[PDB]
């Protein structure tokens, strides 16, 4: 979810 | 675009995490603490630095997260190894968090990681990789750990060859400085595995706490 | 001395015979297929030693450095040799003449499947690149000599630039142009990273295998298995 | 001691590995492709020795007793090995996976040729006979024995019985397909007789440099 | 058919050829004179021998002169150790010339032929080579010698166990002599190549003088 | 030459 | 490491 | 017989 928002 | 392609990774370029030692003399643990939570402070401009890479934002979604997944620590070794290039046996994990090799005989197995890395430092410095060099590599690393991706991979390649004929040397010279170059992608993915094995048996025998994107990043 | 040329050509007789192995009459198994494959990197191994004695200044280096480029390199060599019999079949991976185990056949054994597809897709990567035999002779002997990192330095050195410029030599000799052939060998030697992996997943997972006393290790495999 | 099951079982994880061998770069002249063939064989018999002790009781014998089966059967059982590599190819001689010679290759050398014709004959009616894998390796092992003793040489062929016995096909044709595989160890001798002259004669000419094992079994 | 097959084998046996030894001891070239000799003559019954095989004419001419051509060595052999069977160290080569083995020291090179055809001998006397057992394996050879000679050597093969099933050994017995006596083929086969190196050898040493049917198989 | 007329019978 | 060392020594 | 005797005494 971190990554995936990050990205 | 070689020339093009070689400021954007320049422009590109993450910035330094801070970070200090624990006042008390590290042990087992706080040292495990102090790189976890900058590795999590790395990865974060990690995702930046990637997404500003030229058609990294053009890959699918998917492909992206894979790519992150297997060389977010190749990367994360490789900068801290160019960090560390004029510095023999220091690792300059923080500007002020400067390692030597003997500290590593704290956490358990760390000493042995740190000797790949302090090694492959060491033969990156008696090459005298360049900043144009390390900066087309690094972003080798992350394009090579798993259509338009091979276009990227290429272009990229063209790069590195472009930066290296740029220090007009023999021919079969920069054959053998490509060589070189490209032959210790082995040893920073080597260490990565180590690592990767490394830091799995510290958060299983509960020693390090793993939150944000490093947790999932483990995960 | 030798020439590149030269050097190649050595590497060529040199090269280790194909270990012959058959498989089990009745039907694979988790603990049939782990002996199999065991059973053929033992047999390998005692041929691999003997191929690294046979490359020019190996023996000439320490016998602490001869041991140590062999513990490190021995389960990459033997993938990259398993890559190149497999290179033009693909969905199968080529292990002996009459051992050709399909993907799918990997799920009988805990864990192995994902070394399978490892092993395959750099194989199809060699493939589409078209690696060429005497390309092969120097990666192989690459891997050896680019191993671990730590007189016999000074010779160790000299022995990798040697099998470096029979490479680089090899490739010239194709024709294509001097920016292709700097493309082709940055491809080529791109493929070691991902050899070193599937070897680093390999030596793991066989290493609970043995830990598990799924597969029993004996002399030179187990020998070598101990780090 | 052992049954005719693990004594074939023994024979197969004591089989040889392939040796490689390559094409030279330039067209095959008489003294390269007998430089091809002779390192070949002298590859291939590093590891018949290492195969041969590893036939039940064949390390027991007396020293003398094992050099001389080996000096008498080594050629034979190396045209034997090629032939079943040969044996679903016909009119190619798979001396190794990289040296596939056609037959017509053979006129090079002088005097290899009627040699190739015996080989791809003889190769030719173990194809016609389907020989199995089974079989295969009792024919190579008897090969050995046959150039205590007494013994192993009847456990061998009481094993190849046995295999003969696990096709299932009438009495008769147990007896009958015994008979006709033994009777191509003639064929194969022959060859081994007719290619052993070749081979001295070509090194007393001097035409192919010869070298250690090779030279010594000669 | 098995009964008839080897009843017709028996009344094809050649006569014995008719040869003494000379008065004066054997020398190298009286030696191989001797033994000449008596194979030239030896080589005319065989044909008519190998006429009456049943079903040899109706193979072609061209496979009727190969098989012979390969085979007269190992079948003229075969016939001396048949005759040898009985008598230790001894080749009872006729008749009257019979000679020990101590005797081919005359000829240089005879010697180890000589030894190789008792040692043979010796065998086929251990097995306890019955009669119509040798009538069978003289008659594989020559047609062992490389669609019609297939069902003809598949006669003689099926005739070979009828003789050993008389016998009344058991099963498993049956297919160890078979075994035992067909692989003693190769050491006639062998025998039969070596005695062509030296005849060659003797007759190329101008040694002794060869002429009709032995000078034209000989070529 | 003498076999080709021993085998004409 | 008996074998290993044996085998490197060895011809 | 330099190798023969030798490869028949080693493994
Ligand atoms: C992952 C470990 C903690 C984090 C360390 C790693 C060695 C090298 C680096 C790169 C640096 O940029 C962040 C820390 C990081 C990623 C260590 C190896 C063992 C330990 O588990
Ligand atoms: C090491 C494993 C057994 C040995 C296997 C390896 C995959 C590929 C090869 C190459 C072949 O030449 C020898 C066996 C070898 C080395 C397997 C991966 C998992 C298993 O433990
Ligand atoms: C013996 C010759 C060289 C060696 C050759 C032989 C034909 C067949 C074989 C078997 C193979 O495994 C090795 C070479 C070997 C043994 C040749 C026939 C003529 C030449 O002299
Ligand atoms: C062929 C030789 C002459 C002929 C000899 C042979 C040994 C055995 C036999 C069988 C006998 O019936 C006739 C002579 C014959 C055929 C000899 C071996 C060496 C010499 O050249």
């Amino acid at each position: 979810k971190i990554l995936h928002r990050l990205l | 675009s070689p020339e093009q392609l070689v400021l954007t990774l320049l422009e590109a370029e993450p910035p330094h995490v801070l970070i200090s030692r624990p006042s008390a003399p590290f042990t087992e643990a706080s040292m495990m603490m102090s790189l976890t939570k900058l590795a999590d402070k790395e990865l974060v401009h990690m995702i930046s630095w990637a997404k500003k890479i030229p058609g990294f934002v053009e890959l699918s979604l998917f492909d992206q997260v894979r790519l992150l997944e297997s060389c977010w620590m190749e990367v994360l070794m490789m900068g801290l190894m160019w960090r560390s290039i004029d510095h023999p046996g220091k690792l300059i994990f923080a500007p002020d968090l400067v390692l030597d090799r003997d500290e590593g005989k704290c956490v358990e197995g760390i000493l042995e990681i740190f000797d790949m890395l302090l090694a492959t430092t060491s033969r990156f410095r008696e090459l005298k990789l360049q900043h144009k060099e390390y900066l087309c590599v690094k972003a080798m690393i992350l394009l090579n750990s798993s259509r338009k991706l091979a276009h990227l991979l290429n272009a990229v390649t063209d790069a590195l060859v472009w930066v290296i004929a740029k220090s007009g040397i023999s021919s079969q010279q920069q054959s053998m400085r490509l060589a070189n170059l490209l032959m210790l992608l082995s040893h920073v993915r080597h260490a990565s595995n180590k690592g990767m094995e490394h830091l799995l048996n510290m958060k299983c025998k509960n020693v390090v706490p793993v939150y944000d994107l490093l947790l999932e990043m483990l995960n």
